């Protein structure tokens, strides 16, 4: 019907320790990609200070 | 396509985007895994159709 | 956060996401520059407020 | 009002040559980041065959 499906999600009251763990986030984000059936092209994760994590996983079919 | 995440530990908040293409890829499966991994207690999700066939 | 783009040259279509944080960062100039550079003749844009203060815990 | 502002955009009837130019797209995306006043953290662009281009510019404040 459409070329892609896009979920815009807001997550509240998360495990704050998990949210500020750049390595864990990369692991989960990458498994999430696997779980969805997608093929990962590349991924880049960065950690902010005093806290915060940003990550992107580029995919394909 | 992308799967992105931006966290605000100070607020226990995370902005997540799951954009997938293809019949054979399910963004809700990615969602389910992250909801579990982050232990989110409350979530709000809007599903967008990107590139509607009747539009392109 | 991110600025992202996924193009389908065969359809003259591009899926663009402009996600910025902070009052001093305007996602609309990023939009303005891209609409120009890609020469799009028609666009549809949805603006989301990510992490609303009243939803997280500011007030 | 909120931590971030996010524009989910559909661009139609674009210059098809530009859409399939990974070099130009990266250039224009970084410039757009600049025009917005955002700080660039990282940038990664992929060229798909026979055609198509994916790219992400992770930014900050
Ligand atoms: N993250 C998206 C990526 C969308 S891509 C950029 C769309 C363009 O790429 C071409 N293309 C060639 N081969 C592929 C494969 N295997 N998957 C997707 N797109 C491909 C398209 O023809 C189009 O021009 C995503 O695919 O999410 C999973
Ligand atoms: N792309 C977003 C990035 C959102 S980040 C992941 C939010 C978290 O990062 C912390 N942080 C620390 N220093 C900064 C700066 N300079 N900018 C943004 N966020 C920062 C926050 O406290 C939070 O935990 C974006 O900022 O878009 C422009």
């Amino acid at each position: 019907k459409s070329l892609g499906r896009h979920l815009v999600a807001e997550f509240y009251e998360c495990d704050r320790e998990v949210l500020d763990n750049v390595q864990l986030i990369e692991q989960e984000m990458k498994q999430a990609a696997y779980e969805s059936g997608a093929t990962i092209v590349t991924s880049t994760f960065h950690r902010f200070l005093p806290y915060g994590v940003s990550g992107v996983v580029v995919i394909s079919e | 396509x992308h799967l992105t995440i931006h966290t605000w530990p100070e607020y226990g908040y995370a902005a997540i985007d799951l954009f997938t293409c293809g019949e054979d890829v399910d963004p809700w499966k990615a969602f389910e895994h992250l909801k579990k991994a982050l232990k989110a207690k409350r979530v709000h999700v809007v599903e967008h159709e990107r590139g509607r066939y009747d539009e392109i």
